[PDB]
RNA sequence: GCUUUUGGUCGGUGGAGUGAUUUGUUUGGUUGAUUCCGUCAACGGACGAGAUCCAAGCUGCCCAGUAGAAUUCAGAAUUGCCCAUAGGAUAGGCAUUCGUCGAAUUCUUCUCUGCGGGAUUCCUUGUAAUGCACAAGGUGAAAUUUUGGGCAACAGCAGGUCUGUGAUGCUCCUCAAUGUUCUGGGCGACACGCGCACUACAAUGUCAGUGAGAACAAGAAAAACGAGUCGAACCUACUUGAUCAAAAGAGUGGGGAAACCCCGGAAUCACAUAGACUCACUUGGGACCGAGGAUUGCAAUUAUUGGUCGCGCAACGAGGAAUGUCUCGUAGGCGCAGCUCAUCAAACUGUGCCGAUUACGUCCC
RNA sequence: GCGCGGAUAGCUCAGUCGGUAGAGCAGGGGAUUGAAAAUCCCCGUGUCCUUGGUUCGAUUCCGAGUCCGCGCACCA
């Protein structure tokens, strides 16, 4: 089946800003099955967390972008 | 698993020639009972002499030729 | 170091072929480096075939679980299946 | 073409046997090789193998207004205080850049290429044990037939070709001809079974952008029609069409082809593109067919081909029993030329690009 | 109607005496393999015949009852 949502609910966007910066090794496919959202949202949700400095961009390419938590 | 050293390659064996008959020295820790023991065993894969390999049951010896 | 620990654990130390019955035969150190690399690229390739996960994650998961010697790796399921068949085909 | 990618065949004179026939042509090592060394009732030869020939890799001389390079004055451009919306990794006497359709004045580094060097198991230290040679390493651009092809004896197959020829014997047809030309069909028709490709089944991807950037190659015409000389047929850049889709349609140049296409802007690939999709028969796949339109042709119907918008609800989610090819710039992937060609490549002959896994073994099939 | 045994996946069957099911074998996959049979490794799968007393918890303990075997019974 694998029915993923195509936009955020208010409940799961609160999961995006809280649990995801606590993870180590954030990728848009790790977020896609933990949060049950499409990768087109999960990649868009993680670009938002970099400009707020909540997560770190550890490796970037045009297709694959790997994120990590910021340790401070 | 004991690590033994190939001191002699005795020729390509089996029907298809994929198995190699070697003579492997067991290389134990020199105070051991089974030190400087040499065994005649079958090796699967490309093997030259002086190539170490791991052995599960060292008490078997293969039938030569 | 995680890769060299994955290659070192990735391939079976023993195997079984017909030399004459199905006798258990030792595996050379060259093939053990070949078959470890072969069975990790395999299996990580089959994981990501119709998966949400990218190939650099599925390849990174096979290398990690084989480095730890966990059975979650594809290679370590086949590394242990071959050695127990070789132990019974002695 | 195939017996056959094999190392094989033939005389002479001598020996052997009543003879067909043997010997030479071999038991031993050796090599891809009846290739060599040794033995030897044989001794001397001939062919095949090797050699020669082509192509590729390194190189000498010659060489260039049909190949290219540096410099030096002039001309032009950037020129620093600058840290992307969130902005990582990575060289640094006289800063740098070039239809700028500049002048000069010195060159062969790359390019082209006629003959020529270079490779021989040459050197080295285990195998073998005189020998012929072999393995590992050196040397080197290249290391063992250097690589890749061409050419290939003797016998033979009742293989294919009488659809290649003004190659042919025999035999059939021979004026409402089985001759030869028109016109129209057919070779292509589809319950089906098989060879061979092509395209996929997707995220190591599809799309839309953007960058870097190949080699082999092709290219126009006649005792015709036109102005013994020249034109037009062929391929092409460039402008145009364009105060508005492609596909076109037009001008204007150039090229007989190292001189023009051309600084040959191939496609894989690449990209820190802060691009869309997010695991679905789905933005995978593009079969099927509907409607405009434009070119090839004397003629497009049983769509010639391209292009545009539809269709995509056509299987197809990696394939049963079986099966094919391959050992290094290779397999696989990727395109491009030429050839068929007025128009048409899922073909074949070539060429480049990206570039591995495995074995370096054996006689199991 | 008397005592003994049998009931446990499709087939087959040992149970810990009242703390959760097992092997045997068949059904779908890779391996052997050039192709075999056999051999292997891997994924199905039984509310454990019905009832209760329901011992912390009933295939296991216990009280009846259906079913099936043997050896025995026997005056409306
Ligand atoms: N004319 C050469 C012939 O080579 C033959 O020998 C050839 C065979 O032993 C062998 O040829 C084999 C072939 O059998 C087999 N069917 C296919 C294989 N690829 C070939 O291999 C040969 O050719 C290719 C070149 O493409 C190379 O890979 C390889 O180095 C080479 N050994 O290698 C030799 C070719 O070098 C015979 N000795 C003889 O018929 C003749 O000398
Ligand atoms: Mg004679
Ligand atoms: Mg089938």
């Amino acid at each position: 089946a694998l029915q993923n949502a195509v936009m955020f609910d208010k409940e799961t966007y609160d999961k995006l800003r809280s649990e995801v910066p606590k993870y180590k090794l954030i990728t848009p496919s790790i977020i896609s099955d933990r949060l049950k959202i499409a990768v087109s949202i999960a990649a868009a949700g993680l670009k938002q967390l970099c400009r707020e400095k909540l997560i770190r961009l550890v490796s970037c390419s045009s297709k694959t972008r790997v994120y990590t938590r910021i340790v401070q | 698993a004991q690590v033994g050293l190939i001191i002699k390659v005795l020729g390509r064996t089996g029907s298809r020639g994929n198995v190699t008959q070697v003579r492997v020295r067991l290389m134990a820790e020199a105070g051991s009972p089974d030190y400087n023991r040499t065994i005649v065993r079958n090796v699967k894969g490309p093997c030259k002499e002086n190539d170490m390999l791991s052995l599960m049951e060292t008490e078997r010896e293969a039938r030569r030729l | 170091q995680v890769v060299v620990d994955a290659v070192s654990k990735g391939a079976p130390r023993e195997d079984s072929t017909r030399v004459g019955r199905r006798q258990a035969v030792d595996v050379s150190p060259m093939r053990r480096v070949n078959e470890a690399i072969y069975q990790m690229c395999k299996g990580a390739r089959e994981a990501a075939f119709r998966n949400l996960k990218s190939m650099p994650e599925c390849l990174a998961d096979e290398i990690v679980n084989a480095s730890k010697g966990s059975s979650n790796s594809y290679a370590i399921k086949k590394k242990d299946e071959v050695e127990r068949v070789a132990k019974a085909n002695r």
